[PDB]
Order: C-alpha cells, then sequence, then structure tokens
C-alpha cells in the first residue's frame, strides 16, 4: 500500500505562527491564554481564551479578498499558504495537481453568524444583516477558499465538521486519498476562530476553567476556547521522494470511531476502539508508541475517560500522555490538526512536548503526562487523540520517516 | 453488474424525507410525477424573506421519533433520523439492513442547524446573562450532531463523519465513503445530505443572494443512501458509484467548472458523454446554476435532461441537493426496466465555489 509523508507544516496558533514559532511554542510550555478581544466578554463573568495574538492577513494570503473570508477561513488560508511554502511547494507546482484540500472544523465563522444577529438586533429588521458576512458563514467555504488563494482548481475541498477530531478526520481522509492512488497531495488539517457561539457554550456547560487549562490535573477545572489553522501537506512517498522534499515525518495509519452512545460525553470503549483501529491502520504495537498526544481538554470527564481508555489499550504501563491543549487551549476544528503538527514535530526534532499547569496528577489518570517541561526522547512513533461531540473518535497514527 | 470494476461502491438502498413526504415512496412517487411542493409557510415560523417554501408536509419531530429526547431536537437531526430509520427498516420497523461496527455513516451539511445555532445566539444577546441559554438545545448544535444521532439511534460504532459543502456535500460524502471504503475502513456506509428549512436560513439565504434577486424558494430534508461494496453487497444494487469528481470554480466561471468535471468524471468512468440516459442538475437559482445547466445541456443528449423532472420542483435544498439529485435518478430508475444499465449523471455547484459531479450505472 502506498506510503505517505508530511512534506509542509502550516501553524497560525495561540503560541506561535509558523512550523519555527510553533515548535519554539511547543518546547517552551508557551501558554496562549490572553483576554479575548474578538468580542465583548461582558457578562461572562469571565474573558481568558487562547487568541490568535497578532495575526496579518497579509503576510499570507494574496489572492483572495479578505472579507470573502471570516477569521477561521483566513486563519484555513494563511496555514495552507505556510504549509505549501514550508513543503516546497509553489502555486505553479499546486496547480498542475489533482488534490485533496481537508479542512476540519467545529464553529466555522460562527463569530460572523453572531455579528449577522446583531446587525438584525440593532435594527430590529433582518434587511439589516450584511450580505458580504451571510455569503461566507458555510463551513464548506474553509476548504474552497483554499483552493481559490493557491490557484488550484483541480481539488475535493472537503471540510469535516467532526469538531475537535475534524484535524485527525482530514489528515486520515488525505492518508485515505493519497492511498488509494486517485491524488498524490491533499492539504489538510483544521480551522477555527475564537466566538462568543463557542465561550458562552463552553461557560454554560461549566466547562470553562477560571484561570488555566490543567489536563489530568486532580483539580482541573476545564478548557479555554482557542482558534488557529494547522495545515498539514499529505504527499505520496513517490511524489516527495521525487521532488526533493524534505519528510518531516511519515502518516502511518489513523482510526475512526463512533462511540454510539451520548451526543457530548466521551465515551472509553469507543476512544480505545479508534486507538485500537489507528493501531492496527498504523500496523503498530502498543509497544512501539513513544507518546500519546491526548485529546485532553482538562475537563473532569474527559480527562479520566481518555486515561481509562489509554490504559485499556495499552494496560498499565500506558505510553507517556501529554496533552497540548494545556498550552493551545481548546482550539476546536484547529485542536487535532495542531495536534498532528506538534506530533510530526516531535518527531523530528526529538522531544515531546508537555502538560503544562501540572500541579497534581489525578490519581484516576495514572500516567505520566511530562508535567510542565519538554523532555528530550527518541520519538519515532507518535499517538494524536481527538475526540469530539457526537462520539467521534479519530486517532492518528505519524512515524519518523 | 458483472461488468463492474472490483471494489466499485454501489447502492442498495435509499432513503428520503422530502418536500413530497416521509419516506422514499413518497419521494419517489413526487420525482416521477415531477409534482409541485411549494407551500405557503407555516406562521409558527414568523416572519421570512419570502412566504413560499418547500417543507417537508406533515414532518412533526416528536409524532415522528417519539417523546424521548426530541422536545429540544433540532430539525436538521430530526431529518436524518427519520431518513435513517427509512433506510435501514422496513415499513414495519423490522431491520432491512444488516449493520456493524464496519458500518460507516457520513453525513453532508451546508452549515447545520442554523436554527439552533441563531437560537443560541439570541439568547445570549437578550436573556440576563452571555451564557443563559437553553441548555438542552447545546447537544444538538455540534455540526456533527445529526450524524452522531444517527449512530446512537442505530447502534453505529463504525466511522462516523460529517461533512460540510452545501449543495455539492452529498457527492463530497460519497466520495468520501467510497474512499474509505476503498481503504477497508468500512464495509458499508449510510451517506447522504440534510438540510433543514429555518426562519434563520431562510433570512440568511436572502441576505446572501445577489443583491435585487428575488428570496429563494427554499426546501429541506434529508436523503440517505446505502452503499456496499459491489463483490460484498448483502442487497442488490440499484445503481454502481462509477465516479464521482469535484473542482473549485476558482476563475467564477461555473459552466467551464462543470464542464470540465463532468468530462472528467465522464472519462473516469469509462462511459462517453452520449451514453449519459439521466442528468440531472442542482438547478440552483443562480448564476452558477444556469451555467451548469447550460453546460450540461451542452454536455449530454437532451433526452438525458428530460428524462428527470427538475430539481427546482423541491426549491433550493441546500445540503439535501446532490442526495435528492442521486434519489431522483434512482426513483425514476426503479419500476422501468428501461433504466436498466443505463449512465446517470449528477452534477451539483454551491455558493462557496465547489463543483462536483457524480457518474451512476443503474443496475436493479
Amino acid at each position: 500500500r502506498r506510503r505517505v509523508v508530511l512534506t509542509g507544516f502550516g501553524v497560525i496558533s495561540s503560541i506561535g505562527t509558523g512550523v519555527e514559532e510553533y515548535t519554539a511554542g511547543l518546547r517552551a510550555g508557551r501558554s496562549g491564554a490572553r483576554p479575548i478581544t474578538r468580542f465583548d466578554t461582558e457578562g461572562f463573568g469571565q474573558n481568558t481564551a487562547c487568541e490568535v495574538p497578532d495575526f496579518e492577513p497579509g503576510r499570507w494570503i494574496h489572492h483572495v479578498p479578505l472579507d470573502d473570508m471570516g477569521r477561521a477561513g483566513q486563519y484555513a488560508v494563511a496555514a495552507a499558504r505556510m504549509a505549501v511554502d514550508d513543503a516546497g511547494l509553489t502555486e505553479d507546482d499546486l496547480g498542475e495537481r489533482q488534490a485533496v484540500i481537508t479542512v476540519g472544523t467545529t464553529d466555522g465563522e460562527s463569530h460572523d453568524i453572531a455579528v449577522l444577529l446583531e446587525q438584525e438586533l440593532a435594527a430590529g429588521d433582518p434587511e439589516a444583516m450584511d450580505p458580504v458576512l451571510a455569503r461566507r458563514i458555510n463551513a464548506g467555504r474553509l476548504s474552497t477558499v483554499i483552493a481559490r488563494e493557491l490557484r488550484m482548481p483541480n481539488v475535493e475541498a472537503t471540510t469535516v465538521t467532526t469538531a475537535c477530531a475534524a484535524g485527525n478526520y482530514s489528515v486520515g481522509y488525505g492518508l485515505d486519498s493519497i492511498r488509494s492512488g486517485e491524488v498524490d497531495i491533499a492539504l489538510c488539517g483544521g480551522a477555527d476562530a475564537v466566538c462568543r457561539k463557542a465561550f458562552a457554550l463552553f461557560k454554560r456547560f461549566g466547562a470553562l476553567t477560571p484561570d488555566v487549562v490543567r489536563p489530568f490535573d486532580k483539580d482541573r477545572q476545564g478548557i479555554l476556547t482557542g482558534e488557529g489553522a494547522g495545515i498539514l501537506v499529505l504527499e505520496s512517498l513517490e511524489s516527495a521522494l521525487a521532488r526533493g522534499a524534505r519528510i518531516h515525518a511519515e502518516v502511518l495509519g489513523y482510526g475512526l470511531s463512533c462511540d454510539a452512545a451520548h451526543p457530548t460525553a466521551p465515551n472509553r470503549d469507543g476512544i480505545a476502539r479508534g486507538i485500537r483501529l489507528a493501531l492496527d491502520d498504523a500496523g503498530v504495537e502498543q509497544e512501539e508508541i513513544d507518546f500519546i498526544s491526548a485529546h485532553g481538554t482538562g475537563t473532569k470527564a474527559n480527562d479520566k475517560t481518555e486515561s481509562a481508555a489509554i490504559v485499556d489499550v495499552y494496560g498499565d504501563a500506558p505510553p507517556r500522555t501529554v496533552a497540548v491543549k494545556s498550552m493551545l487551549g481548546h482550539s476546536m476544528g484547529a485542536a487535532s490538526a495542531l495536534g498532528a503538527i506538534a506530533c510530526g514535530l516531535a518527531i523530528e526534532h526529538g522531544f515531546i512536548p508537555p502538560t503544562i499547569n501540572h500541579r497534581e496528577t489525578d490519581p484516576d489518570c495514572p500516567l505520566d503526562v511530562v508535567p510542565n517541561r519538554a523532555v528530550e526522547a527518541d520519538v519515532r512513533i507518535v499517538q494524536n487523540n481527538s475526540s469530539a461531540f457526537a462520539g467521534n473518535n479519530a486517532v492518528l497514527i505519524l512515524g519518523t520517516y | 453488474e458483472a461488468t463492474l470494476p472490483p471494489g466499485t461502491p454501489v447502492i442498495t438502498g435509499w432513503s428520503a424525507v422530502s418536500p413530497y413526504g416521509i419516506g422514499r415512496a413518497e419521494f419517489a412517487a413526487g420525482v416521477r410525477a415531477g409534482a409541485k411542493t411549494a407551500v405557503k409557510a407555516d406562521a409558527g415560523l414568523g416572519p421570512l424573506p419570502s412566504s413560499d417554501v418547500c417543507t417537508v408536509p406533515g414532518f412533526d419531530i416528536q409524532e415522528q421519533l417519539g417523546p424521548r429526547g426530541t422536545a429540544k431536537m433540532d430539525r436538521l437531526t430530526a431529518l436524518a433520523l427519520v431518513a435513517s430509520d427509512g433506510l435501514l427498516l422496513d415499513a414495519d420497523g423490522n431491520r432491512a439492513v444488516a449493520t456493524d461496527e464496519l458500518t460507516g455513516v457520513v453525513l453532508g451539511i451546508t452549515m447545520g442547524s442554523l436554527e439552533n445555532v441563531t437560537d443560541f445566539l439570541r439568547q445570549s444577546y437578550t436573556n440576563a446573562r452571555p451564557f443563559y441559554v437553553d441548555a438542552g438545545r447545546i447537544p444538538f448544535g455540534s455540526l456533527n450532531h445529526a450524524a452522531g444521532a444517527t449512530a446512537i439511534r442505530h447502534d453505529l460504532k463504525g466511522p462516523n463523519t460529517t461533512v460540510a459543502g452545501g449543495r455539492v456535500s452529498g457527492l463530497l460524502a460519497l466520495n468520501y465513503a467510497r474512499r474509505l471504503m476503498g481503504q477497508g475502513r468500512a464495509t458499508k456506509y449510510l451517506v447522504g445530505s440534510a438540510e433543514e428549512f429555518s426562519a434563520a436560513h431562510a433570512w440568511f439565504e436572502h441576505t446572501a443572494t445577489a443583491s435585487g434577486d428575488p428570496a429563494p424558494l427554499l426546501g429541506e430534508g434529508c436523503g440517505l443512501f446505502l452503499v456496499e461494496q459491489a463483490e460484498a453487497a448483502e442487497r442488490p444494487p440499484l445503481a454502481a458509484v462509477l465516479s464521482v469528481e469535484t473542482r473549485v470554480d476558482i476563475d467564477d466561471d461555473p459552466g467551464a467548472a462543470v464542464t470540465a468535471c463532468a468530462r472528467r468524471a465522464l472519462r473516469r468512468a469509462g462511459v462517453d458523454a452520449g451514453e449519459v440516459w439521466a442528468a440531472v442538475p442542482c438547478a440552483a437559482p443562480t448564476a452558477a446554476g444556469r451555467a451548469e445547466h447550460e453546460a450540461l445541456a451542452a454536455l449530454v443528449p437532451a433526452d438525458a435532461l428530460s428524462r428527470v423532472p427538475s430539481m427546482e420542483l423541491l426549491g433550493d435544498t441546500g445540503a439535501a441537493s446532490a442526495s435528492f439529485q442521486i434519489a431522483a435518478v434512482l426513483a425514476a430508475a426503479e419500476a422501468d426496466a428501461d433504466s436498466r444499465g443505463r449512465i446517470a449523471l449528477v452534477c451539483a455547484v454551491d455558493r462557496d465555489g465547489a463543483v462536483a459531479v457524480a457518474v451512476l450505472r443503474l443496475i436493479g
């Protein structure tokens, strides 16, 4: 079966923009927590999120008018630019290729939706709503604008809306699409933008931390909402080798499971099935996994369930299990894509990024979470977990090329 | 049947909940009759940009799905669930389709329940505090909720995906299923797409319309297909999915993109355009829709376009479009021996620039 490799990474994140900045942030235990600017936090009793601080679309976006996209779309396009830059691919190389572009998202331009409702509510009149906003709110656009910006007409542009798992779904789809032989290249990842919808949702769930995100901590109090984009260039080994491309890591496999249990609650059996499917697809034994990049959101339920699933699969000596969201916060549709990149970078640079804000490991999460500081390791194979609402689990396995 | 490449996906069943009514039978009846579906919108939806709507007639969530977990259920999810029942169960509620953990689910959407998200945000803006929302509505808000709900409902622990894309989303879903099944990630797939009618959707669509143009006739519903590998098919194939091709209309020439997409789909299917027996455009009420129609009217035999009534009879069904298109082909084909072995082409264009084409071979 055809081998598939990661030749480019594009990153817009709360802890760094570009592969360099992001590798730095990850190694540093940078926290992306900062005050919310994107919308009015009056009344939430709380106003911290993990925004992208200083996004300059002009660095990345050349062709598509900015008003054709909301923030999530802009992040997607910027990361895509970066990723193809990082892969040594120009618009000329891309125009020629049949490709898949698959961007995951949770909320898409839900901020634009909110602003639309604001316009109707201010005016007391639906007709006050801006056409420019209403044209760009549909999630499909996150994929198609990338094609537009990179001048790639011969693209299947699929936005995967499996929320936190969407990045991993997207990478997996790229993998399947390349493995099928039908395309030699896939731009895969996820993108989301901080919005009032997500903040208010998690607030109302009591799943927002009042200070910091402490995954697997005994007194973890929840998440911070995040945003950003991660785009990965996937390529057939054939196509990468033949092009003289630098290969960051190999995509070995993934697994998809569905809990078929609860619309919001994680499911131990469901996560465990996903992990096992991923290992089987990857052709990889529990032993060979150097670390797990956990879904690890920092909520009570998630961390104890995910831990349990990991221990089910690996037995009572599981690999080191770290939570990138300790640093990024929960970047929604970007989360697993930014995790995937972290995993690839961890492979490439021989490190394991930390679970930060870690005071004390929950005794029911008997894991080495690599607390607070990155460690060096001979990281050859990494599992990246992701779970979402609607019981959607996706687990991705990357390896050293 | 015997002529098919190895691992060609086949559709072995379908279901629809549509402006024709609930169920495959009602859809099939409506398509074959070329029946109209537009009604005056229910007063309960409040003011709308247009009074005329193509809603699912006689559709009440609790009546269809019973009292459990349905009070706060979004219509999108409800439509998907009712469609799932039509697909997997027979008319008496018997299990018609054997599913297991290798049964995938992939649903195409535009942007989920805009009713849910806009109600949530309206509450956020107008209630005491900005997180004082209907908390019971929150599960339903997730874009992947309909696909996930289907899995809860039918105990589908296999791959569960939701893809966006609007009018092309049914074809993106189909191609997704095709690829995953191709890689052995599923042996069977529930594939389809869905769009609810909501005042939010209707107003947003009106807002998004090219300024001047009349408020579109909007429809809703869900179409679903049971897809299997031809080898392993446990029920007789209705149609083989020969190719699904997609493009993005980056140069704002939707005609040219449709043409290129269709020609590629036909090439990849190994068929000539003259072989197309039924061609079903999405009939989007847009320049792109008109261009699509002109492109196909040149590309396929004229008789392929008269074979199936216009999708315009359902209104703009949004994400449901391509699934309704495929279902219309199957409806036209069923109970008409003339359709056997014939090629069908379905094409859709979406505002967000995507074009997709599928080429089917009708079996039965």
